[PDB]
């Protein structure tokens, strides 16, 4: 899991 | 161990911070992974401070400890903070 924020 | 990199970033209303997160994995051992910075957005809020680096490590946002928690909890934290946000990271050479 990678996530922009 | 590494140097600390410490940057403010102020949020403008209707956009991102600008970077992306991974880590924050339970390991065998019972501790999370950590949480690093995988991406930055070219333009972005982030890449126009520039401090920050895909890789870096996060250590702090503003007084939480990124140590030894959750992905989701990373990505809270972040999401949770509408204007100005704090983010303490160390980066190796
Ligand atoms: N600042
Ligand atoms: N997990």
């Amino acid at each position: 899991p990678e996530t922009s924020v | 161990a590494g140097s600390t990199i410490i940057t403010s970033l102020q949020r403008k209303e209707g956009h991102s911070l600008g970077f992306s997160i991974t880590g924050g994995f339970k390991q065998a051992d019972g501790q999370y992974s950590g949480i690093y910075i995988s991406k930055i957005a070219k333009d972005s809020i982030a890449a126009v401070d520039g401090k920050l680096s895909a890789g870096d490590i996060l250590l702090k946002i503003n007084d939480e400890s990124m140590t030894n928690v959750p992905h989701s909890r990373a990505v809270q934290m972040l999401r949770s903070e509408g204007k100005i946000i704090t983010i303490v990271a160390s980066r190796q050479q």
